[PDB]
DNA sequence: TTTTTTTTTTTTT
């Protein structure tokens, strides 16, 4: 899935959490496991420059630490630039996923009580951006 | 139940990656094939996209779905929904190389496991197959895997890689105080001047008229190669028994006329001189010999490999002579038989990185010409012999042909062909009584 | 549950033979060792005998029981009762050679199975080992099995052995020839050297073009074997009546021009010779000849077994010839029909432990080539004839194809395959008038 | 899978 790579990259590469844009704006219910995803970024922001051990130390006693270590062992990448690029691609995947969800909500709005010219172009423009990426 | 090795996640990565990107196709086609996929649905999908790519058409969900539908494999793989999920799952095609290598590794181990099962089944139930049959079958299966794995990076290397390898070799040669003679010393300084020793991976050919100088000269090369080196030298005497050539060699190293040696007289005055030479040979243990009349290229390759992987590399190989080797399959045509033998000998030299000396006979067309000096075209059952040879030496003695000759006892080696180096002639004195060739210390002529 | 292959009877028979005869313990020890068995107690017993031989004490029931009792192994091996039973199973100590070979064969098969099991273990759980490690491990194991066999004809002879053989044979030759033969006599001394006689359990083959002495040669072998032994010999003449076969034998043994016998234009001297021959044959009375036509592998087995049981074994079996037998079940694919026939004969040969001589024809492609000497690929409908054969002899007579050839009345026996010993050419004199072959007493040209 | 008979092109002695 898309989540396992994301968490695996983050645990293996704690320095990636610094360059993560905020996620609290969108509800975490949309994507499973996204609630802790922003929390890890918040922990990194509160304590910039932390090793993987420090990141795992904060949640040594948590019940989700097993998944973090398991994904860390999985898909081990020696290259760091590739990991950064992959995380960017994975993060880019989430951004359009949020846009797709917004498009779906707009489509439901369309099928509920139609659309007007302003609503049509708004959803229509949103589709182009989603299609472009 | 032991699940056969495979990585579905790795596979789902490459199919999804190839979905997103078409340019990286060659990056995966060189690494994996349809069969290597563990699941039949993946095999069918790989086959379908290969047909799509070979047609010069783009790869996309519509095309792949359409292609599978025409061939009826759309439902067998899962249908349109299954393909859509595969495309969506893969984030990007950046890491498709490692995934492909992993898939190839899984397939190879899967093949190895099946081979292990296959060999085990045969052992349990010989079904009339002898232990040799099982030994041969296992050896073939191991070889087939080894050769399949052999071609990994065989491709059009760029010049930058080629240049770096070459300059390293040149610097190696320059540093080593070889001072000429990069290969095995021939023992004759004049010959080494033009040849610089017998280079590795070469196919040297010594040719002459019947009973002219062939086995005498070739044995001298073998003796010198053994004396001036520390690597075993192999001899294939398909024409005459090992007892006779050893006797000839003992005379050559002792400089005592054969005469009595053939009869078997251990005369004290001479036996003292030869005494010690057997001691020198015994301590060195540098020479291996196998007449085994009527060999085939495969048998020669098998025996050579065993010697190489037992004492460590080879120093030289001698064949006496080329025309006596037989290829069972290509028996109807003699021309093709010689081409197969010549090509095989060149391959063996490359494989073991050791000079290979082969002897050949000439044609009767030589006598017709006024000037009875051999040329490349005089080889017998020839044509393919002179294409693959890296160095060709003809043994000529004008004394035999013209009794009124100035070359009395002075043989001359004519370098008919040399791929890397000049050609010419070198004069050597011929000691028939001792069956030996010696450096021409007398007034030497100059090549035209 | 697959039980590893073994041979309990061979183990028991070998142990008993060793207990009876001690001078042959060295031969058994060299061929097989203690670890070559399948049952641990038998391995313990073999260790006991090896220890006794190292100390030099005689090996027998009393000594074996004493050593086992002192070491506490007497109860492990079932006590002295089983020690006596081990010899009771063994018929004689002379036949220990075959049983030891079976034990070695089972040991090799067991080792192969273990190596195959190890290969599967490593592949199933890589533990991190790279494919190279697995391949290198597999290659090393295969070489161990292939090389841990001893035997002979396994490679090129080195120098030290060659020099000793050269000097040793030179010294012996000028004093005496010292011919060994030491084989199941075929009657021709020159042929015993290259074959060591007709070894039991083999499947010998004789092939040649029509009217080349194929039946003449086989009959000579049958006659010579009959005189030089006491076991009965059997003949299956599917082509010629018993009368014609007997007429040739009378001409051959008595050295009388067979044209006179056929036409009845004999005289008193010839009648005297024939009468002498008939007296000798009736004195022995150990040749059985069947002229039934179109037999089947079942029929020959039933008849051969019946003759053996009535008179206690067969010393030789001759069939004339292979392609004439019939298998109604597989009466659509000739290739499969011949394959079944050849397999059945080999099974019968080992089942009775008696050499089986079968004749065969050759294709017409031989006559197309410039060199008309047969090769193993010329056997007619040779689906599996070459595979099952343990020894193949071809009969050639250059006088047939060349009136002016200097080899008038000279027949060459070309050995195209053999389990032990070399392969070469044996010359003989062919006296067609008497339907006989004779030793080539003339100048023994060196074979190239 | 094997044995048979007909064409046409090459290479060698
Ligand atoms: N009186 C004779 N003089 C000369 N040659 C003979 C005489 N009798 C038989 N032969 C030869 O002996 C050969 C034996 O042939 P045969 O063994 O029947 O052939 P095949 O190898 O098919 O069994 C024949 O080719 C025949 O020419
Ligand atoms: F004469 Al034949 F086989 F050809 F016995
Ligand atoms: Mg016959």
């Amino acid at each position: 899935t898309t989540m396992r790579i994301l968490i695996g990259l983050l645990v293996q590469n704690p320095e990636l959490a610094t360059l993560v844009p905020p996620l609290e704006n969108l509800d975490e219910n949309k994507l499973p496991g996204l609630g802790l995803f922003r929390e890890l970024v918040n922990t990194c922001l509160s304590q910039p420059g932390l090793t993987t051990g420090q990141l795992l130390e904060h949640y040594r006693g948590t019940n989700n630490a097993a998944t973090l270590e398991k994904l860390s062992m999985w898909d081990d990448i020696a290259d760091k630039n590739i990991a950064e690029q992959t995380f960017t691609d994975s993060l880019n995947h989430m951004f359009d996923s949020l846009l797709e969800l917004r498009q779906e909500e707009l489509i439901a709005r369309e099928r509920t009580h139609g659309l007007s010219n302003e609503e049509c172009l708004e959803l229509w423009t949103l589709n182009q951006e989603l299609a472009k990426k | 139940l032991k699940v056969p090795p495979h990585s579905i996640e790795a596979e789902q990565s490459v199919l999804g990656g190839l979905m997103l990107d078409n340019e990286r196709w060659d990056d995966v086609a060189e690494r994996v094939v349809a069969d290597d996929f563990y699941t039949r649905p993946h095999r069918h999908i790989f086959t379908e996209m290969a047909r799509l790519q070979e047609s010069g058409s783009p790869i996309d969900l519509i095309t792949l779905a359409e292609s599978l539908e025409r061939q009826g494999q759309l439902d067998s793989v899962g249908g349109c929904a299954y393909l859509a999920e595969l495309s969506k799952n893969t984030p990007s095609a950046a890491n498709i190389s490692a995934y492909a290598d992993i898939v190839r590794e899984r397939a190879v181990v899967r093949e190895m496991i099946s081979v292990a099962n296959e060999i085990a089944e045969a052992g349990f139930d010989p079904q009339g197959r002898t232990s040799e049959d099982l030994l041969d079958l296992a050896e073939s299966r191991v070889f087939k895997i080894a050769e399949s794995r052999a071609n990994k990076d065989e491709g059009p290397k760029n010049i930058a890689d080629v240049l770096d390898a070459t300059v390293a070799r040149i610097e190696q040669l320059f540093q080593q105080p070889h001072d000429g003679v990069t290969g095995v010393n021939t023992g004759y300084d004049d010959l080494n001047k033009k040849t610089a020793g017998l280079q590795p991976s070469d196919l040297i050919i010594v040719a002459a008229r019947p009973s002219m100088g062939k086995t005498t000269f070739a044995m001298n090369l073998v003796e010198n190669a053994a004396m001036l080196q520390d690597k075993p030298v192999l001899i294939f005497s398909l024409e005459m028994p090992s007892e006779q050539i050893m006797m000839r060699s003992l005379a050559s190293l002792s400089r005592v006329d054969q005469t009595k040696i053939r009869t078997g007289q251990l005369d004290d005055e001479d036996w003292a001189r030869i005494s010690g030479t057997m001691g020198i040979l015994l301590e060195k243990r540098n020479i291996y010999i196998d007449d085994s009349s009527g060999l085939t290229p495969t048998e020669v390759r098998s025996r050579a490999r065993r010697i190489a992987r037992e004492h460590g590399g080879i120093g030289l190989i001698m064949i006496d002579y080329l025309q006596l080797m037989r290829v069972p399959a290509l028996s109807d045509n003699r021309t093709l038989e010689i081409a197969e033998i010549s090509r095989s000998l060149k391959a063996l030299a490359k494989e073991l990185n050791v000079p290979v000396v082969a002897l050949s006979q000439l044609n009767r067309s030589l006598e017709q010409r006024a000037d009875k000096r051999p040329v490349n075209s005089d080889l017998r059952e020839s044509g393919s012999i002179e294409q693959d040879a890296d160095l060709i030496m003809f043994i000529y003695r004008d004394e035999v042909y013209h009794e009124n000759s100035d070359l009395k006892g002075i043989a001359e080696i004519i370098i008919g062909k040399q791929r890397n180096g000049p050609i010419g002639t070198v004069r050597l004195t011929f000691n028939g009584q001792w069956s030996r060739f010696d450096n021409y210390a007398g007034p030497q002529y100059d090549d035209e």
